[PDB]
């Protein structure tokens, strides 16, 4: 029953902005963190940050610091929370696939993942 | 600080034999199963603890700073990328083509 | 002979859990209901054990968990009897205020006759309400919760309270001058009844707390992990005091039989933007000492930066001051504050919010009635809440940011040296005595 | 009832074995629950003591010897080297067994008369 | 306190007197009532014994003579053919009278040791 | 409960002569039961620690210093009742309780090594 929706793949010109949407509805969202990962071709996963559902406090590395902004927006009822991800400037090497994960039990283990969104530049 | 190492980076073994991969790091470690273009799947967490749903064939061993990953009784659909994941560092995985 | 024998009243204890009751020291109803709490002893016993060692992990302590549970229940109980502000949020037609800090506008409300209705004007802060779309607004929270006015009589000011164990149980506290949350401590004393623990509420800067001693104590569940917060504890407190110069007015608007609520009525005198003042030279040295203490735990240069973002609760410093709730920038203190290897102050402009989502559990909110006259409150900063960026294997930089990860960490600072435990006075020792 | 008597036992907890001998609302329901727990605790010690023949005695003496499996040590090491803390865990595994044989020892004394 | 020991007395209920010796919510408020009810019963038994001169002794004798009005049967028959239950039925009317006479005996006995 | 009322009998008689002779209902009652039971144990708690754990009249080995009182034995149990006794010593009852307590511990140790 636990699953995460994902937005469709989109392509934008350099210097534009892109929006990626992740939804969680099968559990108590407020009790678990959400993390974002990037999978560019030719190399392993790269961390992006996490957003606390209880309060939208992001935490990001310096590589994307100042550009990526993580925001949460609950539905009318406190279920089916939607997690977004916006970045201002896109470089020529930002082509990758962005995932949506979940943290639990004090361990950085991700039992639920999103389908991913493929974006070019 | 956190240190990561994946010495083999590539492993080709027959089907039905015993195969394993080597990852060295400090701190909590987890293993994931990544296919071609599909989301990674969690196999074992906390170094050796098993997950609900994954077959019992997958197993690992916690030894000091050395982490094993024992793979036995291979079946098709078990050939995909493996990588060890500490909190923030994830080095490229190793392939189990054949 | 080697004959068994039973000794009563022996020093044996084991980890145990129980419920602790409230106690208070020394006319008007209080939210904490300190009248119910039994009076404290004039001189609590502070017996100290001679030569014994014990270890405990405060992060697994349940004294803090129980404190959060009953404090939450106490606030709910106080709000049960007095009115709920559900009818107020209707289509509001607001344009501007003659005096966007404050907005003046009116609404249609019920009167003594239910069928009849009247138009009454009231003043609300801009952030209190939200726009429906032009010129129409509603209260920030009516499509996802129910707002309840806080009873005007009760006072929310914190008063020291004692979490005091029952009979047959003891509380162990050790006074190791430098000691973080986890690890053994060899100077442990048994105190039946705990000392003052003021239930202060804050998000970024801990205030009105006990000072450290001999060190700048730094505590966190795990330094390597980034999710967990880091709690600072300053041996030298920093005095922060500020007042809002504006003068308010009280107005009464009424919606049901015997039910009345208080809304901001009018502004007296010239409108002036409230702010807060902190010392320049004193605060800078405070962060320098903190930076030095953080360096040895990471072996990298320490840098500070403002909060990443989020709702107004965490991104701005918040506290209670004379019955008013503040949300202040506190950004000048953590902006470009990289550390190298007068009579000026720090101005921190900010404003006040009426509708507050405190105790961030889904279901309900609160409304703070206004009070005429200015408010003055002087507080001392003791400890900070920080969150490491955690940007991978950084070269030499470990930029830090403020922000309260969880509200429970407010009280963990003052409970880092405490542990409830049960004592068993029975034992079976070896002796040669044998009954006739 | 009074907790001061319980406190005094904790005094000299770290002292050696021999040295010890020589030397309507939230507030009101929790208080009631704690009070009921406090009174219940006291009778547990009294109930065990009463059935072992201990009637208001600080130190008792029974008529049951030791089993060799419990421990093999003499007086001097026990009473001048160890403390109540680590010593208790040595016999703690056999605490339940000793209780059963201690009650019957007092019961069989009463039937004799 | 513990009720397990109380049920222990009930063993061999049908055996003779001589043979017996030889051998916030409803869930939480009901529990509290049981705990308060249970603890009182334990002290009620102790309170009677404490003022009878017996301090928890399982078998305890006294010096009050047995009045023939209540009952007069040979000792062997009572403890060899009768059961503990039938004893209460016939004496149950006179238990209150027996209880009162015990109290004065202990009061008199202790006072005598003082005057001597 | 009736036993407590029994003590009040012959209150005015001299000490010597006396010896010779869910809702509102449900919670208030519950509080009384826990209050009454506690009071019974407070008296019993002190008695047990002093060595007399149920005797109607105890017998102790603590000397009567002249500090607290000074009067003949005859004029104690013949002219005044128990009520007046409390006022003359009521201020110092804490001192006697502590001094009498330590006597029981000292006696117990002397019995153990015997
Ligand atoms: C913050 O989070 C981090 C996680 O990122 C966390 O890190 C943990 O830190 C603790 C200690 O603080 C680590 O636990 C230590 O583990 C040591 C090594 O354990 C392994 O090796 C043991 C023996 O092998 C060693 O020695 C041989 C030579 O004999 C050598 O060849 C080996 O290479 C290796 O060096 C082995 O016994 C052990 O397995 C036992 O223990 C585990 C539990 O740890 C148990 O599950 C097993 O069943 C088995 O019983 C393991 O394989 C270990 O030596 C060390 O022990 C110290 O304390 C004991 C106390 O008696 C001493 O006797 C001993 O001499 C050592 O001084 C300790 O247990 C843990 O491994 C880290 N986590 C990870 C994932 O690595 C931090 O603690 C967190 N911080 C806070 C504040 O929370
Ligand atoms: C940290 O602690 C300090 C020290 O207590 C605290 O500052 C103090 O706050 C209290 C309010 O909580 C102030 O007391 C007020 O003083 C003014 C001026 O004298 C009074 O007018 C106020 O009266 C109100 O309360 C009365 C009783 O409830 C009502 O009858 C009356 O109508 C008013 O509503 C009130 O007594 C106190 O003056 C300050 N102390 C100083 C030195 O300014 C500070 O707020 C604490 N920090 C935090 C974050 O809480
Ligand atoms: C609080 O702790 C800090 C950090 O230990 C102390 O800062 C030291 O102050 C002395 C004063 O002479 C300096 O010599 C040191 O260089 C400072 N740093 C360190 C790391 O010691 C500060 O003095 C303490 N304040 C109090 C009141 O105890
Ligand atoms: C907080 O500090 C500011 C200074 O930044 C004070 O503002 C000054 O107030 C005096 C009052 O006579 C004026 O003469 C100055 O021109 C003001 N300067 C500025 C920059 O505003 C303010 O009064 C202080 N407030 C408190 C409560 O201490
Ligand atoms: C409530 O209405 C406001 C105003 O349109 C809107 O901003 C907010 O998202 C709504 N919340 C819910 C839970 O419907
Ligand atoms: C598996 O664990 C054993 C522990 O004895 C270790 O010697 C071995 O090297 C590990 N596997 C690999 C591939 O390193
Ligand atoms: C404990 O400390 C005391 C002095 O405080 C000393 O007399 C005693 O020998 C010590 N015991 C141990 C086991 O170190
Ligand atoms: C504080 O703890 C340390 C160990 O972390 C210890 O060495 C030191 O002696 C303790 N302080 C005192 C005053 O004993
Ligand atoms: C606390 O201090 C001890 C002293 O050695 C240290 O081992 C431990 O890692 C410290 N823990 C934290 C959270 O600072
Ligand atoms: C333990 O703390 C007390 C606090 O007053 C102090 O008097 C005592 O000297 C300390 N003992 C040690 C060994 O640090
Ligand atoms: C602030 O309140 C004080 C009360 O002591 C008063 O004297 C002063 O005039 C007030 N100032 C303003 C600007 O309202
Ligand atoms: C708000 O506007 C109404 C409009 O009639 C006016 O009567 C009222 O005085 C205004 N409020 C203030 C504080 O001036
Ligand atoms: C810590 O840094 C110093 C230099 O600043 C270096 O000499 C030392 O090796 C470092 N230690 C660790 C454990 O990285
Ligand atoms: C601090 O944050 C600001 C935000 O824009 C950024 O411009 C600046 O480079 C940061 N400084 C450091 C040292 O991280
Ligand atoms: C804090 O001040 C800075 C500049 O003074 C401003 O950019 C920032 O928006 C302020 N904080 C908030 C929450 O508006
Ligand atoms: C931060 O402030 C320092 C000190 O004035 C300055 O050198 C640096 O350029 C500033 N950085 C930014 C991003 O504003
Ligand atoms: C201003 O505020 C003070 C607060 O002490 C109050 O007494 C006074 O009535 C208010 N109005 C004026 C005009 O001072
Ligand atoms: C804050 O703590 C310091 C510590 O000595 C004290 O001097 C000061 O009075 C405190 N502040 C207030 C407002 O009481
Ligand atoms: C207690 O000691 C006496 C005297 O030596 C002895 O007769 C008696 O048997 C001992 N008790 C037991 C239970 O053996
Ligand atoms: C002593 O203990 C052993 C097992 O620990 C048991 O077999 C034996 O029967 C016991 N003997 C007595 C006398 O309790
Ligand atoms: C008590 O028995 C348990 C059974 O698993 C054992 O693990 C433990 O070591 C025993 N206690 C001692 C002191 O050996
Ligand atoms: C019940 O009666 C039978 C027949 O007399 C007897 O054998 C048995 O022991 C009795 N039961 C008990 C518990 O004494
Ligand atoms: C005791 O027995 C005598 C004679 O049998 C009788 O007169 C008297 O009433 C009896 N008293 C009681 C209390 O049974
Ligand atoms: C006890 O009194 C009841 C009262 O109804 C009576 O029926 C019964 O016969 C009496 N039994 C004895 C033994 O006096
Ligand atoms: C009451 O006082 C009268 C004299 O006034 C005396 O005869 C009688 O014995 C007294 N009664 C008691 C119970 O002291
Ligand atoms: C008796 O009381 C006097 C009065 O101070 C005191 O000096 C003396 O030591 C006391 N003696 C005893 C034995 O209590
Ligand atoms: C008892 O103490 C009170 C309070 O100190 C005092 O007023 C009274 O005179 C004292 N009585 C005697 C007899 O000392």
């Amino acid at each position: 029953q636990v699953q995460l929706l994902q937005s469709g793949a989109a392509v934008t010109k350099p210097g534009a902005s892109v929006r990626v949407s992740c939804e969680a509805s099968g559990y108590n969202i407020r009790d678990y963190f959400i993390h974002w990962w990037r999978q560019a071709p030719g190399q392993g996963l790269q961390w992006v940050g996490w957003i606390n559902p209880k309060t939208g406090q992001p935490n990001n590395p310096r590589q994307f610091q100042g550009r990526v902004s993580l925001t949460r927006h609950a539905s009318w009822d406190f279920d089916t929370y939607s997690f977004y991800m916006d970045l201002k400037a896109l470089r020529s090497d930002d082509t990758a696939v962005y995932f949506c994960a979940r943290q639990r039990s004090d361990y950085w283990d991700f039992d639920v993942w999103g389908s991913g969104t493929q974006v070019t530049v | 600080d956190i240190q990561m190492t994946q010495s083999p980076s590539s492993l080709s073994a027959s089907v039905g034999d015993t195969v394993t991969i080597t990852c060295q790091a400090n701190g909590y470690l987890n293993w994931y199963q990544q296919r071609r273009g599909k989301a990674p799947k969690l196999l074992i967490y906390d170094g050796s603890k098993l997950e609900r749903g994954v077959p019992s064939r997958f197993s690992g061993r916690r030894w000091g700073q050395e982490y094993n990953l024992t793979i036995n009784n291979l079946q098709p659909e078990d050939i995909a990328t493996y990588f060890c994941q500490v909190y923030e560092f994830v080095v490229p995985g190793t392939r189990l083509d054949l | 002979g080697l004959w068994v024998t039973v000794y009563y009243g022996v020093p044996v204890w084991r980890e145990a859990k129980t419920t602790l009751f409230c106690a208070s020291d020394a006319e008007v109803h209080n939210v904490w209901a300190t009248h119910a709490c039994v009076p404290t002893d004039p001189n609590p016993q502070e017996l100290v054990l001679e030569n014994v060692t014990e270890n405990f992990n405060m992060w697994k302590n349940d004294m803090v968990d129980q404190m959060h549970e009953d404090i939450i229940s106490l606030w709910d109980q106080s709000l049960k009897p007095c009115v709920k502000l559900t009818p107020l949020c209707v289509t509001l037609n607001c344009s501007d205020a003659k005096v966007e800090e404050i907005k003046n506008c009116s609404f249609k409300a019920t009167t003594e006759l239910r069928d009849k209705k009247r138009r009454e004007y009231a003043l609300f802060y801009r952030l209190d309400i939200v726009p429906l779309s032009n010129s129409e607004y509603r209260l920030i929270n009516c499509n996802t919760s129910v707002i309840t006015q806080i009873c005007p009589k009760v006072t929310f000011d914190p008063i020291p309270i004692h979490y005091c164990a029952p009979a047959g149980y003891a509380i162990l506290k050790c006074n190791n001058k430098t000691f973080n949350g986890t690890g053994p401590c060899n100077n442990v004393s048994t105190v039946q009844c705990t000392h003052g623990i003021k239930p202060v509420v804050s998000t970024q800067l801990l205030l009105n707390g006990s000072l450290a001693e001999e060190e700048i104590i730094i505590r966190s569940e795990n330094l390597t992990d980034n999710v967990k917060t880091i709690i600072v504890h300053l041996n030298e407190s920093v005095e922060i005091t500020c007042t809002r110069p504006n003068n308010m007015t009280r107005k009464s608007v009424r919606i049901g039989p015997g039910q009345t609520f208080y809304a901001l009525g009018d502004i007296i005198g010239d409108i002036r933007q409230p702010h807060c003042n902190i010392s320049e030279i004193k605060w800078e040295k405070t962060l320098q000492r903190v930076s030095e203490k953080l360096r040895e735990h990471f072996n990298k240069t320490i840098i500070f930066n403002q909060s990443s973002g989020g709702d107004l609760e965490i991104t701005t410093h918040s506290f209670n001051c004379g019955g008013e709730f503040f949300y202040c920038n506190t950004s000048d203190l953590f902006f470009n504050k990289t550390f190298n290897e007068t009579n000026s102050t720090i101005t921190l402009p900010c404003r006040i919010k009426q509708i507050i989502n405190m105790w961030q559990e889904v279901g309900r909110a609160m409304y703070a009635p206004p009070i005429a006259g200015n408010i003055t409150c002087k507080s001392n900063i003791t400890g900070l809440l920080l969150t490491r960026d955690g940007g991978g294997n950084n070269s030499t930089k470990e930029t830090f940011r403020p922000g309260g990860g969880n509200m429970r960490d407010n009280w963990r600072s003052e409970l880092y040296k405490y542990k409830v435990v049960e004592v068993k006075p029975l034992g079976i020792a070896p002796t040669e005595c044998n009954r006739t | 009832g009074l907790g001061a008597v319980f406190l005094g036992f904790l005094g000299a907890a770290g002292s050696t074995m021999g040295a010890a001998s020589n030397t309507l609302g939230v507030w009101g329901f929790k208080q009631l629950q704690a009070r009921v727990l406090a009174i219940e605790r006291y009778l547990e010690v009294q109930q065990l003591l009463g059935m072992w023949g201990c009637s208001g005695k600080l130190i008792c003496c029974t008529n049951v010897p030791w089993n060799s499996s419990w421990s093999n040590k003499t007086y001097n090491e026990i009473w001048d080297n160890m403390t109540w803390m680590q010593w208790d865990r040595e016999i703690g595994n056999y605490t339940d067994t000793i209780y059963k044989l201690l009650e019957v020892s007092q019961f069989q004394q009463e039937i004799n008369e």
